[PDB]
């Protein structure tokens, strides 16, 4: 039953405070070092923390007087307080055992968890504008629809096409975030003999915000 | 604090294929016991890292023979002596001798595949997104292969970057091709003032950009 679940990510403003904990089972938590590490949305890892088995702690030298690392080996879990958050710190926090106790000639990290997302940012939920991408009608075998989402915020945003019946040909490009807020668009080939014949209409989920808009894409000139 | 570099940055393989991957530290990985804490770990997409191989050469429980680490001081590899499937992914190689520890920016094992020009799609703006006063231009540019591409929006023979929304699909699973969407967003000021909108790629499969236009005067 060796796992690590790790709870408590979420949003939070620049300046702000958040407490991750992370739930070990399957081991005796006690004899094990600990460690934080974080990955950035440009997927880079950084490690933040590490608690020995006997408690010596060591931090990264950006998050030192910020974070404050935690045990509790009654319960087996691990803890990270974090205060006074700024923009960097927006990644996904994992949790991992280092094989490592007091003393030991090795160490490295054998178990890691899932992963909790932590987003600092000033944004406040914002619902999608979604708008229907078609051709200019006086412009092939196949023909190339869209839908933006333009202007939301948080993540994420589901996109699908004719309420799924529409599976292939389809490309979702990953949000980019621009002046706080997010937008992502999505694209959909179909035979030039099906549409627009038949009618194709993007389906946009944002629960963040309970947003949920069928957009119907329509011929029309420019 | 000590650096970690790994080469290449993306590496193509096919099925089968031997794979090399090298890390170098800014400094010995040494630790003053006399021990490499150099490891190597594989992430695959929407999973957390693994562990692969640790100090340097020592195979993690589980994980298949086909891994090898070698290395000292500052020099390491990863070798993968027959690319499967389930190999690909990105792989970062760490230190642990050293406070803090840190890992270096991984190296990503794709699948090679011939080289795809890209389908290129424009569209202009939504009358929908006019009436809010907003004007983004789209392109989509679709299964193209090699991953590296350069797109340019130029509004009347003129470049413009500001304003330009890029995002990039993984690698699809299906043809192992690559797909962009592009998009320039003015005021609704400033895109009824020019005529011609043009996406332009410049990608190794032809000499010149492939151009996709949207002329306002021929709508
Ligand atoms: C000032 C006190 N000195 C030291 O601290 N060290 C000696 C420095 C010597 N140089 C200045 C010349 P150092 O080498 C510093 C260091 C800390 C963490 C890591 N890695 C990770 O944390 C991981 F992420 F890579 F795993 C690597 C190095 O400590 C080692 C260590 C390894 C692993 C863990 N752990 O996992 O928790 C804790 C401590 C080890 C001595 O060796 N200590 C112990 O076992 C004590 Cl008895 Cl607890």
């Amino acid at each position: 039953e060796v796992k690590l679940v790790e709870s408590g990510g979420g949003l939070v403003k620049p300046g702000g405070s958040l407490k991750l904990s992370c739930a070990a089972s399957g081991f005796t938590f006690s004899n094990y070092a600990m460690s934080w590490v974080r990955q950035t949305p440009e997927k880079r890892l950084e490690w933040v923390v590490s608690i020995s088995s006997g408690g010596s702690i060591y931090y990264l030298d950006s998050v030192k007087g910020r974070f404050t690392v935690s045990r509790d080996n009654a319960r087996n879990i691990l803890y990270l307080q974090m205060t006074s958050l700024r923009s960097e710190d927006t990644a996904m926090y994992f949790c991992a055992r280092v094989s490592h106790y007091d003393g030991s000639r090795d160490w490295y990290f054998d178990v890691w968890g899932a992963g909790t997302s932590v987003t600092v940012s000033s944004a406040k939920t914002t619902p999608p504008s979604v708008y229907p991408l078609a051709p200019g009608s006086a412009a092939n075998s196949m023909v190339t629809l869209g839908c933006l989402v333009k202007g939301y915020f948080p993540e994420p945003v589901t996109v699908t096409w004719n309420s799924g019946s529409l599976s292939s040909g389809v490309h979702t490009f990953p949000a980019v975030l621009q002046s706080d807020l997010y937008t992502l668009s999505s694209s959909v080939t179909v035979p030039s003999s099906t549409w627009p014949s038949e009618t194709v209409t993007c389906n946009v989920a944002h629960p963040a915000s309970s947003t949920k808009v069928d957009k119907k894409i329509v011929p029309r000139d420019c | 604090d000590v650096l970690m570099t790994q080469t290449p940055l993306s590496l193509p393989v096919s099925l089968g294929d031997q794979a090399s991957i090298s890390c170098r530290s800014s400094q010995t990985i040494v630790h003053s016991n006399g021990d490499t804490y150099l490891d190597w770990f594989l992430q695959k997409p929407g999973q957390s890292p693994k562990l692969l191989i640790y100090k340097v050469s020592n195979r993690f429980s589980g994980v298949p023979d086909r891994f090898s680490g070698s290395g000292s001081g500052t020099d390491f590899t990863l070798k993968i002596s027959r690319v499967e499937a389930e190999d690909l992914g990105v792989y970062y190689c760490f230190q642990g001798s050293h406070v803090p520890p840190t890992f270096g920016g991984g190296t990503k094992l794709e699948i090679k595949r011939a080289d795809a020009a890209p389908t290129v799609s424009i569209f202009p703006p939504s009358s929908e997104q006019l009436t809010s006063g907003g004007a983004s231009v789209v392109c989509f540019l679709n299964n193209f292969y090699p991953k590296d591409i350069n797109v340019k929006w130029k509004i009347d023979g003129s470049e413009r970057q500001n304003g330009v929304l890029n995002s990039w699909t993984d690698q699809d699973s299906k043809d192992s091709t690559y797909s962009m969407s592009s998009t320039l967003t003015l005021t609704k000021d400033e895109y009824e003032r020019h005529n011609s909108y043009t996406c332009e790629a410049t990608h190794k499969t032809s000499t010149s950009p492939i151009v996709k236009s949207f002329n306002r005067n021929e709508c």
